[PDB]
C-alpha cells in the first residue's frame, strides 16, 4: 500500500505497537480516565513482558 | 442528448466554445444554444412515451 | 434590500458544469462594459448570479430578459432543414432527414 | 417531432451571428482606428505650432 | 556588499537542491516534498507481483 | 449562395435584425418606413 | 517579546498545525523532544515567539489543539512532531462532530469550550507581550467551522485588542468531499466576518493545481498541501522572528491591508516553488520571486487575480537581496498591470524584507493579497448553499441540534452582502 | 471507546451474522475459540478490536452482537458449532415455537415472550458498552422473527434507548424471485419500524446478488454463505472508519448526517466494489476509477432496481486500500460529467467520500478476488421506490380477494393494518416522487 | 541588448527551430548540456539575444514550443541539444488538429494559446529592451498555420512595435504533400499580411534542387533542408548579434526593405554552397559570394526572379572583408542586370558587413531580395484554391468545425488584392 510504504509520513497513524499491520487504531492517548487499563502512552516505555 | 461523457463531447460542440467565448466576452450577448436543444429534447421524450 | 429568488431551467447534459461569461468578470474595459450595460438598461450588472450556467442548468432569472435571447433567429426553416446541402457536415443525415417527410 | 441535426444545427446558428457580429466590430474598430491615426496627426500637428 | 552584487555571481551558486538526496533541502525549504513517488516504480513492481501470485 | 441560413445581411444589421426579431416576437412590428435606404 | 498563541481546531487544522510547527521547528532547530540543536544564535533570539521556555532547555510550543473526534488527536500525538506538543493542551471530547456546523457550536462542542478557554486563558496570561492568537481550521466540518467560529467569538470578547489571525480551508465545489460543505461555510463566514480582522483564506482545489503544475508531483496526498501551507504560515510571521533590512509584523499587516474593518479575507501564496526537472533551468533572482508571486497559478484560494482588482498587496521577502531591486520589482508590476489594481489607493503593495532565508535557499517570497477576486468562491458557496436550501434539505440535523432557518436566512444576507461591498470597492472611480 | 451492538434477528440475521463474525475474528485475528494469539501487538496496544469485541479476563473476546430467532434450529446450529467457546451462551437466545412466517405471531403473540429477554441481553451490553455509535440490526423482511418480532425490539429500543443510531441490514425480497408466499404481507406490515423506528435502511436484495455472484464471482450455482459473505464485506467496509487509521475517518454518526437529507428518506442502495473473481482479476486494472465506476453501472447494484430511472440524492463512498484522494476527486468529476449519472438539482454536492488505509482481508476459501483497492458505495437514491411498487402491486392483488387473512386475524392483528401499512407505502413512494422533480 | 524571442509550431517548425538552436549553440559556443565552452571572448559578450542566462554556467534558449501532439515535441526533446530547453517552455495540446485550419485556429490551439500566450509573455517580460520575436511556422499544415497566425495576432495585439519576422514554410505546387494545403496556405497567408512585419516565406522543391544540383550530396533528408533554412535564420540576425563593420539589425532590414505594408514578403538565400567534390576547386571570394547570391536556382523559393522586378534586396556578408569589392560587386550587379531592377527606386541594394564567419567557413553572405516575382507563389496557391473552392470540395471539415464560406471568399479576395499591388508595382513607371 501506498500508505503502508510512507508510514511514518503519514498524516493520521495513530502509535504502531503492532507488527503485523500498522493501521489498527491505538486509543492509548486518548482514554479519559474511568476505563483506561495503564497503556503504554506513545511517548513512554512498556511493561513487564515488553512485548 | 450528446454522448453519454462531457470529455469525449469535442471542441466544436460544447457550448462554451472559444466562438461563443469570444462572443460573451460583450455584454448583453447570450447566445439562444442550449434551449432549443433542451425544447427539442423534450418533444422528443413526449414521443417516445407516446 | 430587494428578493433574487434564482429560477433555473430544465437539466441537460451539454451543459458545462459551470460557466460564467467574461464580459462580467472583465478587469480590463469594465468601466465601459458595466455602464453599456447601465445605457442599455436591461442588462443588470448584479454581482451574484454570474454563472449562467450553475449545475447543468441555465439562469432563467436576471442574466438578461427572455427577449433578445430568444430573438436570434438566423432565419430557419425545416423546408430547408430536411435538404441539406452536400458540401457541409449536416448531410450525412441524409439516411435519417428523409423518413420525416415535410408539412410544417 | 425534432430534426436528427439540432445540435449541430444549432450550433452554427451560433456561429453565423457570432460571425456576422464580428464583422460589425471589424468596422466599428476600423472606423475608431482611423479616427486615432487623424486624431495623433492633429495632436503632433498642435505640437509643433506650440 | 559585493558578495552578491557581483555580476558574475550568478555563475557562483549552485541551483537550489542539485540532487536528490541533497542534505540542505528540508521541511523548511519547502523543496523537498514528500509526494515524488521516487520508489514509485518499484512500489507498483511490488503490487503487480502480489496480485499475479495472489 | 443556396440561402445558406445566414444572419440579416445586405444591409439592416445585427442590431436592426434583432430588434425586428424582437417587435415580430412581442406583437406588431416596429414600423414600415424604419431603415430609409438601410442608411 | 512579541508572542503569538496558536490554535487548531479539527483534523484539517490539526494536521495543517502540526506541519506548521514541523516546519518552524526546522526554521529554529528544534528537535521533536523540545531541545534546540541549531548552529547560529540568530534561530535562538527569538525563539519565544512561538515556544515557551520549560525546565532544562526544553521549548514547549504555545498551541492548542482541539478536536471532537479522538482518532486525530491520537493521531497528530503519534505522528511527526508529535512529542514537542504538551499533553495538557490536547483537550478534547469523545463524541464527534457529524460535519454539522450546529452540532460543533450549540451542544457539546459548547461543552469543551469551558476548558478550551481554560488552556487559552492558561497560555495567553503566561504571555508578557501577547502579539496576537492565529487560529487554523477548515470550513468544511463541524468542529472546524462550528467550534473554531465559538473560539473566534469567545477570544475576541475576551481580548478585543490583539490580532486575530485565522487561515481556514474553505470547500472548493470541484474537490466536493462533504455535502453539507456549504451550510458549514455559510454559518461560519458570517463569523469570520463580523470578528476576526485577518483571514488567510486557503483553498484544497488551489492547493492540488500548484502540486499537480508548478511541483508535478505525481502523488501529492494531505503532506504537500499542509506543507505549502505551513510555507505560507512562515512567511507571514518570519519578521516577528528574524531581523530584517524592513521589518513588518502581524499588525503592520494587517494596518497596511485592511482598508476597512470587513475587509480582510487574502489570498496567500510563496515562492520559489520550483519542480525538480526544472530544478537546474532556475536562477534564484529576486525579479524571478515576484514574477512567481504575481503569477495567477501560483495563488492559494482558488481565485484568479486577472478575474478581479487587488486592493492590497503583502510581498514578504525572506533572504540577503537588494531594496532597490525589490522596490523596482514591485513598483514595475502596479506600473505594468494597473488595470488589476485599484486606482484610489497610490501603492497599493506593502514591502517587507527579512535577511535570514529558510534552511536550505537563499531566497524565498511570501505573497499576501487583499483582492476583490476574493468574492468568487463565496459566490460559489452561496449558489450551492441557495441550491441545497431551496427545497430544505438536510435542515432537519441543524433543527434537531437547535437553529431555526432564520439563522441560515441571515448567513446569506450577511455573505450575498459582503459580496456586494467587495463589488462596489472594486467598480469605484478614482475621486 | 467506540463501539457498536449488533443485533441479528430470524434466519437471514443469524446466518448473515455468522458470515459477519467469521469475517470481524479473520480481520482482528481473532481465532473462533474466542482467545486472541496476538503474537505481534507490543504490550497492550490493540484497541482495534473494540468496537466488536469485548475482552474479559480469561483472555477471551466476547462479541457484542445478540442472536435471537424463534426456532431452535439455526441457534442450536450456532451452539453446537466451532465458534461455541467464542459466542456467550446467553448471547444467542432462542424460543422454542416458530413464528410461522406470520407477522401478527411473530409480533402479538410468539414476539411478546422473549422480548423482555432480549432487551435485558441489550441493557447488560449497552451498560458494558460506554461510546456506544449505534445498533446494526441484521434481518429480512421475508417474515416472522425477522418481520414481527424484529418490528417489535426495534419499537421497544426506539422507546428506551432514543437518540441512538439504529443502522438496519434488510433482507429485501425479489421481483420475481422469492421463497415465501405471504411475504408480501410482511413486507407491507414492516414498512412501519423500517420507515417509522429506523435510522438508515440498506435493502438488499437475493436476486441482485445471485446476478454479481453469476457474472462477476463466476459461481454458477451459488449458496446463501457467498451472498452473507458480500453483506459482510459491505458491513465491514462501512465500520472500518471506527477500528482502523484512515486519512478520512467516516462514523455512523457522520455517515448518516452526510447520507440522509430528510428523516424519511432514510434507504440508501450498497454497492461494494471489489467485485471480480480470483481467476479474472489477473486481467483487470482494478484502478480507483474502474472501482467509481464499477458501483454506478447499474449491474452491480444489489437491489433490483435500475438507477438511471431516478436521481442520486446523495452518495457515500468509502474508499479503502491503496487510494489517493487525487484520483478520488478524479473520478468524482468524471461521475459528474457522466451523463447517466443524473443528481438532484438541490445538491449540487453529493459525494461524501471517506479514505481509511487498511485494506480489505480475503476469507479462506473465498470467491472474491484479493485485491489493494476496495470502494463501498452508500447511494440515497430515487430509483429504490420501484421495488415498492412491485411490491404493493403484488400485494394488492393478493389483499383483493382476501387472500391469508385469516391467519393474521385469528394471531390478532386486525384488517385495518393492511390498509393502514398499503396507504402509507404509497405515501412513501409518493414521497420519493416528490423529493425527486 | 536587444532580445529576440524564438517560436516554433507545428512539427516543421519544432524540427527547423531545433536545427536553428543548434547552429546557434555551436556558433556561441552552448554545449548540448548548455555551458560555454567557446573559444573567443566575442561569443559571450552578446548572448542574451537568444539565451536567459541561469545559475552555474547554463545558458537557456529563450524559444517557446508548440505542438499539438506530443510525437514531436519527445522527439525533440530527445534528440541532441534537447536538454538545453527548460521543460516549462514545452506547451503542447493532447488532440492534434492535423491538416486543418478551423480546428487549429478556431478551437484545440484556442484554448491552448492562452498558454501559450503565458509563456510569450514570460519571456518577453523576462528581457530589457526586446527586439521582437520570430516565428518558424509551416504554412500548409495545421498547427503550424492557424495556431501560429493566431499566436502572431495575440502578440501583436500585446507588443505592437516590436519586429514580427516569420519564416514560413509555405506549401509546393508540384511537391503535393497536403491535399488541403492550398486551403490552409490561402487561409493562412491572409493572416501574414495583416500582421506580420516581415516574412521569409521558403518553400520545400527549391530546397530540394539547391541540395540536388549545387550541393548533390545523394542525400539532404530533412536534416540538410534545416541546415539550409537555420543557416539563413542565423545569417538574417548575425548582425545584431555579432559586432561587425556595419551593422544591421531586424527593423534596419525591414525599413530598408518594405515600401510599402503589405510588400513584406522576402526571398531568403545563403550563398556559400559547394559540394565536396567542387569545395577545394571552388575559390572563395567576395565576387563569387555575390554571383552565387544573385543566381535563380540558388533562391530559397520556387519564384524565378527573371520574369519580375527586384524592389528592394539586402546583402549580410560575414567575414574580414574590403568594403571596396562589397560595394563595386552590389554596384557591378546592379550595372550588369539593371533591367530586373525597379527604375523608380535607385540603388536599392542593402550592405550589412559583419565580421565574424559562420563556423567552418571563412566568409559567408546571406541574401534577402523583395522581387515583384513573389506573387507567381501566391498566384499559384490562389488558382489551386479557386480550383478546390468551385466544386467546395473538403470544405465540411471547416463548416462544420465552425466557419464559414465567406472567410474563404474574403481570404481569396485579399490574395488577389496582394497580388493586383505586386503586378501594379512591377508594371509601374518612373514618370
Ligand atoms: N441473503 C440471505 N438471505 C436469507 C438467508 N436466509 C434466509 N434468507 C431470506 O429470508 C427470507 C425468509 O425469511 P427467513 O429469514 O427464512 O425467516 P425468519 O426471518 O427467520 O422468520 P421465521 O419465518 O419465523 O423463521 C427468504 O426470502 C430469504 O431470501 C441467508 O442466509 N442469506
Ligand atoms: N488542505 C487540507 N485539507 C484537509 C486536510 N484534512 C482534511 N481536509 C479537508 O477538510 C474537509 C473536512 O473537514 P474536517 O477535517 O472533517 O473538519 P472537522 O470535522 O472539524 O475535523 C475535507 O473536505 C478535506 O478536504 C489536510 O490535511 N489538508
Ligand atoms: N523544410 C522542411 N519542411 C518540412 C519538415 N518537416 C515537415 N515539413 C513540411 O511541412 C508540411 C507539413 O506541415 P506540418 O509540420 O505537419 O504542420 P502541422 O500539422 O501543424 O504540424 C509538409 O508538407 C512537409 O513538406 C522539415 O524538417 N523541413
Ligand atoms: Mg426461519
Amino acid at each position: 500500500t501506498f500508505w503502508s510504504h510512507h508510514k511514518e509520513k503519514i498524516p493520521g497513524v495513530s502509535q504502531i505497537k503492532t507488527l503485523d499491520t500498522p493501521f489498527k487504531k491505538n486509543s492509548a492517548f486518548s482514554k479519559p480516565i474511568a476505563e483506561g487499563t495503564d497503556q503504554p502512552q506513545p511517548y513512554e516505555q512498556e511493561t513487564h513482558p515488553f512485548l | 442528448i450528446g454522448p453519454e461523457l462531457q470529455s469525449d463531447l469535442e471542441t466544436r460542440e460544447k457550448l462554451t466554445r472559444p466562438i461563443v467565448r469570444v462572443f460573451q466576452r460583450h455584454p448583453g450577448t447570450n447566445l439562444p444554444e442550449a434551449q432549443g436543444i433542451i425544447r427539442g429534447a423534450a418533444g422528443l421524450d413526449e414521443s417516445l412515451l407516446r | 434590500s430587494y428578493q433574487s429568488i434564482p429560477r433555473f431551467s430544465k437539466l441537460h447534459p451539454v451543459i458545462p458544469r459551470r460557466y460564467v461569461p467574461e464580459w462580467k468578470n472583465d478587469m480590463k474595459n469594465r468601466e465601459l462594459l458595466v455602464k453599456n450595460c447601465e445605457m442599455s438598461g436591461i442588462i443588470p450588472k448584479g454581482p451574484h448570479d454570474e454563472s449562467l450556467f450553475l449545475d447543468k442548468r441555465e439562469r432563467m432569472n436576471e442574466v438578461e430578459p427572455r427577449v433578445r435571447v430568444e430573438a436570434k433567429h438566423p432565419n430557419f426553416e425545416r423546408y430547408d432543414g430536411l435538404r441539406p446541402e452536400f458540401h457541409t457536415a449536416q448531410s450525412k443525415y441524409q439516411s435519417s432527414l428523409m423518413f420525416r417527410k415535410d408539412n410544417t | 417531432d425534432a430534426l436528427p441535426s439540432l445540435r449541430d444545427n444549432c450550433a452554427q446558428q451560433s456561429n453565423t451571428v457570432v460571425h456576422q457580429y464580428v464583422r460589425e466590430c471589424r468596422i466599428s474598430l476600423v472606423k475608431l482606428r482611423d479616427s486615432f491615426l487623424e486624431t495623433n496627426e492633429e495632436v503632433k500637428s498642435l505640437i509643433r505650432g506650440k | 556588499e559585493w558578495d552578491l552584487y557581483d555580476p558574475e555571481a550568478k555563475k557562483k551558486d549552485k541551483p537550489a537542491r542539485v540532487s536528490d538526496d541533497d542534505p540542505r533541502c528540508g521541511p523548511s525549504s519547502i523543496q523537498k516534498f514528500d509526494g515524488e513517488d521516487l520508489g514509485g516504480k518499484e512500489r507498483k513492481k511490488l503490487m503487480e507481483e502480489q496480485m499475479r501470485e495472489w | 449562395q443556396d440561402k445558406t441560413m445566414t444572419f440579416g445581411g445586405n444591409g439592416m444589421g445585427y442590431t436592426r435584425q434583432v430588434n425586428g426579431n424582437v417587435a415580430e416576437l412581442l406583437g406588431t412590428g416596429a414600423s414600415p418606413p424604419d431603415a430609409e435606404n438601410r442608411s | 517579546m512579541r508572542e503569538i498563541v496558536h490554535m487548531q481546531a479539527g483534523q484539517c487544522g490539526n494536521q495543517i498545525g502540526a506541519k506548521f510547527w514541523e516546519v518552524i521547528s526546522d526554521e529554529h532547530g528544534i528537535d521533536p523532544t523540545g531541545t534546540y540543536h541549531g548552529d547560529s544564535d540568530l534561530q535562538l533570539e527569538r525563539i519565544n515567539v512561538y515556544y515557551n521556555e520549560a525546565t532544562g532547555g526544553k521549548y514547549v510550543p504555545r498551541a492548542v489543539l482541539v478536536d471532537l473526534e479522538p482518532g486525530t488527536m491520537d493521531s497528530v500525538r503519534s505522528g511527526p512532531f508529535g512529542q514537542i506538543f504538551r499533553p495538557d493542551n490536547f483537550v478534547f471530547g469523545q463524541s464527534g462532530a457529524g460535519n454539522n456546523w450546529a452540532k460543533g457550536h450549540y451542544t457539546e462542542g459548547a461543552e469543551l469550550v469551558d476548558s478550551v478557554l481554560d488552556v487559552v486563558r492558561k497560555e495567553a496570561e503566561s504571555c508578557d507581550c501577547l502579539q496576537g492568537f492565529q487560529l487554523t481550521h477548515s470550513l468544511g466540518g463541524g468542529t472546524g467551522s462550528g467550534m473554531g467560529t465559538l473560539l473566534i467569538s469567545k477570544i475576541r470578547e475576551e481580548y478585543p485588542d490583539r490580532i486575530m489571525n485565522t487561515f481556514s480551508v474553505v470547500p472548493s465545489p470541484k474537490v466536493s468531499d462533504t455535502v453539507v460543505e456549504p451550510y458549514n461555510a455559510t454559518l461560519s463566514v458570517h463569523q469570520l466576518v463580523e470578528n476576526t480582522d485577518e483571514t488567510y483564506c486557503i483553498d484544497n482545489e488551489a492547493l492540488y493545481d500548484i502540486c499537480f503544475r508548478t511541483l508535478k508531483l505525481t502523488t501529492p496526498t494531505y503532506g504537500d498541501l499542509n506543507h505549502l501551507v505551513s510555507a505560507t504560515m512562515s512567511g507571514v510571521t518570519t519578521c516577528l522572528r528574524f531581523p530584517g533590512q524592513l521589518n513588518a509584523d502581524l499588525r503592520k499587516l494587517a494596518v497596511n491591508m485592511v482598508p476597512f474593518p470587513r475587509l480582510h479575507f487574502f489570498m496567500p501564496g510563496f515562492a520559489p516553488l520550483t519542480s525538480r526537472g526544472s530544478q537546474q533551468y532556475r536562477a534564484l533572482t529576486v525579479p524571478e520571486l515576484t514574477q512567481q508571486m504575481f503569477d495567477a497559478k501560483n495563488m492559494m484560494a482558488a481565485c484568479d487575480p486577472r478575474h478581479g482588482r487587488y486592493l492590497t498587496v503583502a510581498a514578504i521577502f525572506r533572504g540577503r537581496m537588494s531594496m532597490k531591486e525589490v522596490d523596482e520589482q514591485m513598483l514595475n508590476v502596479q506600473n505594468k498591470n494597473s488595470s488589476y489594481f485599484v486606482e484610489w489607493i497610490p501603492n497599493n503593495v506593502k514591502t517587507a524584507v527579512c535577511d535570514i532565508p529558510p534552511r536550505g535557499l537563499k531566497m524565498s517570497a511570501t505573497f499576501i493579497g487583499n483582492s476583490t477576486a476574493i468574492q468568487e468562491l463565496f459566490k460559489r458557496i452561496s449558489e450551492q448553499f441557495t441550491a441545497m436550501f431551496r427545497r430544505k434539505a438536510f435542515l432537519h440535523w441543524y433543527t434537531g441540534e437547535g437553529m431555526d432557518e432564520m439563522e441560515f436566512t441571515e448567513a446569506e444576507s450577511n455573505m450575498n452582502d459582503l459580496v456586494s461591498e467587495y463589488q462596489q470597492y472594486q467598480d469605484a472611480t478614482a475621486e | 471507546m467506540r463501539e457498536c451492538i449488533s443485533i441479528h434477528v430470524g434466519q437471514a440475521g443469524v446466518q448473515i451474522g455468522n458470515a459477519c463474525w467469521e469475517l470481524y475474528c479473520l480481520e482482528h485475528g481473532i481465532q473462533p475459540d474466542g482467545q486472541m494469539p496476538s503474537d505481534k501487538t507490543i504490550g497492550g496496544g490493540d484497541d482495534s478490536f473494540n468496537t466488536f469485541f469485548s475482552e474479559t479476563g480469561a483472555g477471551k473476546h466476547v462479541p457484542r452482537a445478540v442472536f435471537v430467532d424463534l426456532e431452535p434450529t439455526v441457534v442450536d446450529e450456532v451452539r453446537t458449532g466451532t465458534y461455541r467457546q467464542l459466542f456467550h451462551p446467553e448471547q444467542l437466545i432462542t424460543g422454542k415455537e416458530d413464528a410461522a412466517n406470520n407477522y401478527a405471531r411473530g409480533h402479538y403473540t410468539i414476539g411478546k415472550e422473549i422480548v423482555d429477554l432480549v432487551l435485558d441481553r441489550i441493557r447488560k451490553l449497552a451498560d458494558q458498552c460506554t461510546g456506544l455509535q449505534g445498533f446494526l440490526i441484521f434481518h429480512s423482511f421475508g417474515g416472522g422473527t425477522g418481520s414481527g418480532f424484529a418490528s417489535l425490539l426495534m419499537e421497544r429500543l426506539s422507546v428506551d434507548y432514543g437518540k441512538k443510531s439504529k443502522l438496519e441490514f434488510a433482507i429485501y425480497p425479489a421481483p420475481q424471485i422469492s421463497t415465501a408466499v405471504v411475504e408480501p404481507y410482511n413486507t407491507i406490515l414492516t414498512t412501519h419500524t423500517t420507515l417509522e423506528h429506523s435510522d438508515c435502511a440498506f435493502m438488499v436484495d437475493n436476486e441482485a446478488i445471485y446476478d454479481i455472484c453469476r457474472r462477476n464471482l463466476d459461481i454458477e450455482r451459488p449458496t446463501y454463505t457467498n451472498l452473507n459473505r458480500l453483506i459482510a464485506q459491505i458491513v465491514s467496509s462501512i465500520t472500518a472508519s471506527l477500528r482502523f487509521d484512515g486519512a478520512l475517518n467516516v462514523d455512523l454518526t457522520e455517515f448518516q448526517t452526510n447520507l440522509v437529507p430528510y428523516p424519511r428518506i432514510h434507504f440508501p442502495l450498497a454497492t461494494y466494489a471489489p467485485v471480480i473473481s480470483a481467476e479474472k482479476a489477473y486481467h483487470e486494472q482494478l484502478s480507483v476509477a474502474e472501482i467509481t465506476n464499477a458501483c454506478f453501472e447499474p449491474a452491480n447494484q444489489m437491489v433490483k432496481c435500475d438507477p438511471r430511472h431516478g436521481k442520486y440524492m446523495a452518495c457515500c463512498m468509502l474508499y479503502r486500500g491503496d487510494v489517493v484522494p487525487k484520483d478520488v476527486n478524479a473520478a468524482i468529476a468524471t461521475i459528474k460529467t457522466k451523463r447517466t449519472i443524473q443528481f438532484v438539482d438541490w445538491c449540487p454536492t453529493g459525494f461524501k467520500v471517506g479514505i481509511n488505509y487498511q485494506p480489505p482481508t480475503v476469507v479462506p476459501g473465498g470467491d472474491l478476488a484479493k485485491v489493494q483497492r476496495a470502494v463501498c458505495m452508500l447511494s440515497n437514491t430515487t430509483a429504490i421506490a420501484e421495488a415498492w411498487a412491485r411490491l404493493d402491486h403484488k400485494f394488492d392483488l393478493m389483499y383483493a380477494k382476501r387472500a391469508f387473512v385469516h391467519w393474521y386475524v385469528g394471531e390478532g392483528m386486525e384488517e385495518g393494518e393492511f390498509s393502514e401499512a398499503r396507504e402509507d407505502l404509497a405515501a412513501l413512494e409518493k414521497d420519493y416522487e416528490e423529493v425527486g422533480v
